[PDB]
């Protein structure tokens, strides 16, 4: 890969009082030409760990390939539900996997988030693992999971790695980015956080050319990885001024 | 059989392989080993090979990670060589992902290592037993043979006349998972007491004892505190 042609935008994952909060819209654009408007940029690598790219398709779906496969053989391996890999686990291998590359000078084109659940404490999901039938889609309320239990890691291309309470990529790095340092609270309930990630997904529509407001949303919680149903973000701009007539404004001068 | 033994690649009409056989052989010959473990702690001890008097004792137990040791039962060139190959498994687990390897992976790959060596007639198999006393979220104890099988198990024993500590172990099983750390010290040093001749007595040059724990990372125990444990064991045995 030379350099990036079909392209994602930006993602943003947040910790919130149950688990994680990710979400990106379903846009991959050949350049300015927006191709794709129902494009899956969030993919579930086991029940309690997801990965979120913002950058080139194929190599997105060239990592997804590779983490797909690991998880078929961590649970090929699997005697207990401790032995299930974790985002941790996951997001060291994906920053060795763009070191490597760097070293060689055939990057991936992309910035990738891995979050999840940092722990089995809370569930029996891992018991019984099922990959083809997804029994989540009988109500039984969410569990309470501490901070320090969840985990979101960034990796770069040049393989810089950390992690951190919410990580944004793409464009989100400024918007979401500031309103996120700004707005952000420990052990949020899952509409504040909604409220929080959709203000940002409204700025970034507004402001983002290669944005659209058709967003995924994906939680990682208790109950497992859930995608819910693609929503239309209502987005309506903020000044009259805006929908002022031209030939309102005075006919001299400099006035557009 | 005379005509079925020359190589590692023949099978006997009993569908034997006798070169893998012997290498096992090679592993009754060793000093005893023996290993048990409590619902938190994994103790090892052993018995040192001192060849005269001039000599000193040989080295029994071997640090593999933090929370991870093994003793070895036979050729002691194919124990380094497995041990080398599992201290890198685990320190390039470490480096890779940053945490600690999974115990049932490593003894997995070093089965395959085992494996992969009876199936040309260019190599042989490792004439060495392993015992595996690692604590990964719970005490384990494996046991990896000349012929690329692993077992688990909650006691274990073996080397030179090693029958007696497994009657011991096979008498005392019930008691080990409700034992506190010193006695789970002490019944194993009194397995391995079982293990040894009559004329010969354990004393703190001769006998290899460490314990990984829940909180206790692999470690040897102190020459002192061997003292204080051997003369507890032969106290008590006094009566």
């Amino acid at each position: 890969t030379l350099g990036p042609v079909v392209t994602g935008t930006s993602v943003i994952a947040i910790k919130y009082k149950h688990g994680i909060m990710i979400a990106a819209d379903r846009k991959a654009s050949y350049g300015s030409y927006a191709k794709f408007q129902n494009v899956e940029r969030i993919f579930k690598i086991n029940n309690k760990t997801v990965m979120g790219f913002s950058g080139e398709l194929a190599d997105a779906q060239y990592l997804h390939e590779l983490l797909t496969r690991k998880n078929i053989n961590n649970l090929s391996e699997k005697k207990r539900k401790e032995d299930m890999y974790t985002p941790q686990h996951y997001h060291s291998y994906v920053s060795r996997v763009f070191y490597v590359r760097k070293n060689r000078i055939d990057p991936l084109f992309n910035n990738i988030i891995i979050a999840g659940i940092n722990s089995q404490k809370y569930d029996n999901n891992d018991d019984n693992v099922l990959l083809y039938t997804n029994k989540n889609n009988n109500n039984e309320e969410y569990k309470e999971i501490h901070k320090d239990d969840l985990y979101i890691g960034f990796v770069d291309m040049h393989g810089t790695n950390f992690c951190d309470d919410y990580i944004t990529t793409g464009y989100a790095r400024y918007f979401a980015l500031t309103l996120l340092r700004d707005h952000y609270k420990d052990n949020m309930t899952e509409e504040e956080a909604r409220i929080l990630i959709n203000e940002c997904l409204r700025i970034l529509y507004f402001r983002d050319a290669t944005s659209s407001n058709f967003i995924q949303i994906v939680k990682v919680t208790s109950k497992g990885v859930e995608y819910e149903e693609p929503y239309i973000l209502p987005c309506v701009l903020n000044s009259a001024d805006y929908v002022y007539p031209s030939t309102l404004l005075p006919p001299a001068g400099c006035m557009w | 059989r005379n005509l079925y033994d020359t190589d590692n690649i023949i099978y006997s009409p009993e569908g034997r392989l006798y070169q893998v056989e012997y290498a096992s052989e090679a592993i009754k010959q060793g000093t005893c080993a023996v290993a048990i473990k409590s619902k938190d702690y994994v103790v090892v001890s052993g018995l040192k090979k001192c060849i005269s008097k001039l000599s000193f004792p040989q080295e029994k137990i071997f640090k593999i990670d933090d929370y991870i040791g093994i003793s070895m039962s036979g050729i002691t060139s194919d124990a380094k060589v497995l041990t080398k190959f599992m201290q890198n498994e685990c320190l390039s687990h470490k480096f890779l992902y940053n945490e600690n390897i999974n115990i049932e992976s490593l003894v997995r790959s070093v089965a395959d290592k085992y494996q992969k060596n009876t199936q040309k007639s260019s190599k042989r198999a490792f004439g060495v037993g392993l015992m595996i006393a690692a604590y990964h979220n719970e005490p384990c104890i494996f046991e990896t043979r000349p012929n690329g099988s692993y077992f688990e198990y909650d006691a274990l024993s073996f080397g030179a006349r090693s029958h007696a500590s497994k009657t011991y172990l096979e008498k005392n099983l019930h008691l080990f998972e409700e034992c506190s750390l010193e006695e789970l010290i002490l019944h194993c040093l009194k397995a391995l007491k079982c293990s040894l001749s009559s004329e010969s007595e354990l004393t703190i040059s001769n006998t290899a004892l460490a314990v990984v724990g829940k909180n206790h990372p692999w470690q040897e125990i102190s020459s002192l505190q061997l003292e204080e444990y051997l003369s507890k064991v032969k106290m008590d045995a006094e009566q």
